[PDB]
């Protein structure tokens, strides 16, 4: 049987607070260093010299992968 | 006459299309001509 009729109390309190970062926040991805590219030679079949901006180069990159690539003050 | 038969490349991830068609050639009676030149942008500004 019942004998009383009442309201339904609750302690809703999230007085502690726990965020576990998903896995993905740390993977890695590809960074890089950026200059303003002052001159390019390509060479695969035929050699190709592109030149941006004429300075005294500081810094020189060669690459070989498939074409050869010369990044000149890269 | 044993003429030479030279595969055509797609561009690439790292191979970009212009990169292609200016370093690259399929006929090769063009072969070892000589270096090309080019400009971007404050070169171009000044000769054009």
């Amino acid at each position: 049987m019942f004998l009383i009729h009442f309201v339904h109390y609750k302690t809703i309190l999230q007085k502690y607070t726990f965020k576990f970062k998903h896995i993905f926040l740390s993977i890695d991805k590809y960074n890089s260093l950026f200059f303003n590219i002052s001159g390019i030679l390509i060479w695969l079949n035929i050699i190709h010299i592109n030149i941006i901006l004429i300075k005294y180069s500081f810094f020189i990159l060669i690459n070989n992968f498939e074409y050869l690539i010369i990044l000149i003050s890269t | 006459a044993k003429r030479r038969v030279i595969v055509p490349i797609h561009p690439t991830p790292n191979f970009p299309a212009h990169f292609i068609k200016s370093a690259f050639t399929t006929d090769p009676l063009k072969e070892k001509q000589k270096a090309r030149f080019s400009s971007g942008g404050e070169a171009m500004r000044e000769v054009q």
